[PDB]
RNA sequence: UCGCCUCCUAAAAGGUAACGGAGGCGCCCAAAGGUCCCCUCAGGCGGGACGGAAAUCCGCCGGAGAGCGCAAGGGUAGAAG
RNA sequence: GGCGACACACGUGCUACAAUGCCCACUACAAAGCGAUGCCACCCGGCAACGGGGAGCUAAUCGCAAAAAGGUGGGCCCAGUUCGGAUUGGGGUCUGCAACCCGACCCCAUGAAGCCGGAAUCGCUAGUAAUCGCGGAUCAGCCAUGCCGCGGUGAAUACG
């Protein structure tokens, strides 16, 4: 134990979009772009796009022109 | 790449239009992918010519812009001597 | 470039005009 | 005794909702998250040392805890190595440290990887335990991207004393285990 | 700055720095910083860390990139798996989509020449 | 073929022949030696990035089928490993 | 439907591997030809292709066209890179009864191979080779990087 293991300090650390804790580590505070427990990507769901459908939209715009309609 | 006309052949619509009321029969031929996949009439299969027989295409959703003959190769290849 | 679309000295070669070569003024 | 707080939010949070759950009727009988193992395949070090070292140091800045080699125990002409040769590091963290680390992972870590759905539910043991591999070791905030040499990973081990893969199933999903549903 | 999935442009101007992102091109770069508010010219070098956090919360979000439109544009191939048209079976039979010369060329989706001889 | 080692022939002590049935040896190790202190294997089934029938890791089950420098026999984890 | 097929082989080419280079902006200087069952100024919508308008022109009158290489200014700084543009996803436009097989453009995103070529092999002796753009025929459109022409800048060397 004694003589090697690098030591672990009290708790700071940035994210990219608030705050976080804990850290310990070996750094004092570190930098952290993509967040975790905030929100962003899994953690409430922030539905960027929906990855569009044909039988919606393909219906919609080709059958915007309804023309061909009945 | 059409826009304000997007057409379909008017003969294969009065052939699958006048075969939609209250239900059908799959037995439906045509001649031209020119068309398009046409909503409605999905649950059906459309016979198209790729130059040598009727293929019967099957219509699940999915298909629009493709219109018919690309569900239709024309050409066979298979291999080259392998 | 000469083959690429996406430049006035391609848009040239092409013939065609667009927005990285503006019909002049 | 430090503090940590996925410790607190396992007792004054993860620990009462078991009992609710599952309706343990003994203290003991609930599962207690306990050693967490890393370990990484090193066969990349198959004939290098100052390659194991840099993983060696890297592993410790991660866990604030020396990694151990491990050595290959029989001898594979299929592919080199033989009795002796240092292929593999792996540390044993159990306590404060094992909290410590699982904070980072699952608050930090975890969600820096690319993409990333979520947690595999079926990589359960079947005995209450559960293994994770990982790419890139740069997703832990004390790697700096920029001091590397090597994308190499690791397989990590978490083993708790629930019976069932299902008792652990709802432990760490309380504790903040996404699960891609 | 680890702004969407990479990092790694340093010293090399933001409008191109930005280039380096599978989504970005250079349309969306000059897009993204103008919208953003931002010097087209600047060192990219961590500057100052406002900037780079309004411009990583504009870019990342807005529109799709990097491994997810990857998963998108593979998926987008992936619809004509099924039974699929005829532009699905160039994509299976790995030959060139937009049908054009196949005698000889389209050596940028059959790969290098493999030579028969007889 | 000629000396030495192991198993069988060998008829439940020892011993026992044939140009009977099968294999080894003419070395090695300053640790593979002394002692003190620790530790338990092979396999099978799950779990796990690269990693597959086998690499390391976790988890159960596994009395010894592993290991014991090299033939074979005997012995052996309550150790000789 | 096919002439457009593709495990491959050859010819003629086009575009490049970059800094005597690339991108952006500004600003000059041609000839030879073609057009009122068309060329379409100038406005308006549009990032743009293009669409709405709509003047002039049976055309040394009006239009196609601003020639481009050049010059000025600024930016990249030599790394598959602001080189290179293939391939592929998505979104559009135009002709056309219709563009899946098989049309040309436009815009977003991808950005491949190629860091200058083995044995071999070609052209050119003065406006020439090299390099740069322009026009026409056919033509609804167009797979033209082809062919027939136009001019811009403008070498090297020939002992024998
Ligand atoms: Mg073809
Ligand atoms: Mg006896
Ligand atoms: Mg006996
Ligand atoms: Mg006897
Ligand atoms: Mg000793
Ligand atoms: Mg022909
Ligand atoms: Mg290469
Ligand atoms: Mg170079
Ligand atoms: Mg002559």
């Amino acid at each position: 134990k004694e003589g090697i293991h690098p030591k672990l300090v009290p708790a700071r650390i940035i994210c990219g979009c608030g705050n976080v804790i804990e850290t310990y580590s070996t750094k004092p505070e570190i930098y952290v772009e993509v967040c975790s427990k905030c929100h962003p990507f899994y953690t409430g769901q922030q539905r960027f796009v929906d990855t569009e459908g044909r039988v919606e939209r393909f219906q919609r715009r080709y059958g915007d022109s309804y023309r061909k309609g009945r | 790449s059409l826009k304000k006309g997007v057409f379909v052949d008017d003969h294969l619509l009065e052939k699958v239009l006048e075969l939609n009321a209250k239900g059908e029969k799959r037995l439906i031929k045509t001649w031209s992918r020119r068309s398009t996949i046409v909503p409605e009439m999905v649950g059906h299969t459309i016979a198209v010519y790729n130059g040598k027989q009727h293929v019967p295409v099957y219509i699940t959703e999915n298909m629009v812009g493709h219109k018919l003959g690309e569900f239709a190769p024309t050409r066979t290849y298979r291999g080259h001597g392998k | 470039g000469k083959g690429d679309r996406r430049t006035r000295r391609g848009k040239i070669w092409r013939g065609t005009y667009g927005k990285y070569r503006p019909r002049k003024k | 005794p430090l503090d940590v707080a996925l410790k607190r939010k396992y007792y004054e949070e993860v620990r009462p909702e078991l009992i609710r759950r599952f309706g343990y009727q003994n203290v003991w009988e609930v599962p207690r998250l306990e050693k967490v193992v890393i370990n990484q395949g090193l066969g990349e070090a198959k004939e290098d040392a100052r390659i194991l070292e840099k993983a060696a140091q890297e592993l410790a800045l991660i866990t604030g805890q020396k990694p151990a080699v491990t050595r290959a125990k029989k001898s594979i002409s299929n592919f080199k190595l033989r009795k002796g040769m240092p292929i593999g590091l792996r540390v044993t963290l159990r306590r404060d440290r094992m909290w410590i680390f699982l904070e980072k992972l699952l608050n930090v870590a975890l969600p820096r990887i690319r993409d990333f759905r979520g947690l595999n539910p079926n990589s359960f043991d079947g005995r209450g335990n559960y293994n994770l591999g990982l790419r890139e070791q740069l997703i832990f905030p004390e790697i700096t991207y920029d001091m590397v040499d090597a994308l190499r990973g690791m397989d990590i081990a978490v083993v708790t004393t629930a019976e069932t893969d299902e008792e652990a199933r709802a432990l760490l999903e309380l504790l903040g285990f996404p699960f891609r549903k | 700055a680890r702004i969407a999935g990479v990092e790694i442009p340093r010293n090399k101007r933001v409008d191109v720095a930005l280039t380096y992102i599978y989504g970005i091109g250079k349309a969306r770069a000059k897009e993204a910083l103008e919208k953003t508010g931002i010097n087209p010219a600047t060192r990219v070098k961590d500057l100052t860390e406002a900037e780079v956090v309004r411009l990583r919360e504009y870019v990342e979000n807005t529109w799709k990139l990097e491994g997810e439109l990857r998963a998108e544009v593979a998926a987008n191939i992936k619809r004509l798996m099924d039974i699929g048209c005829y532009r699905g079976l160039r994509h299976r039979r790995g030959l060139p989509v937009r049908g054009q010369r196949t005698r000889t060329n389209a050596r940028t989706r059959k790969g290098p020449r493999k030579t028969v001889a007889g």
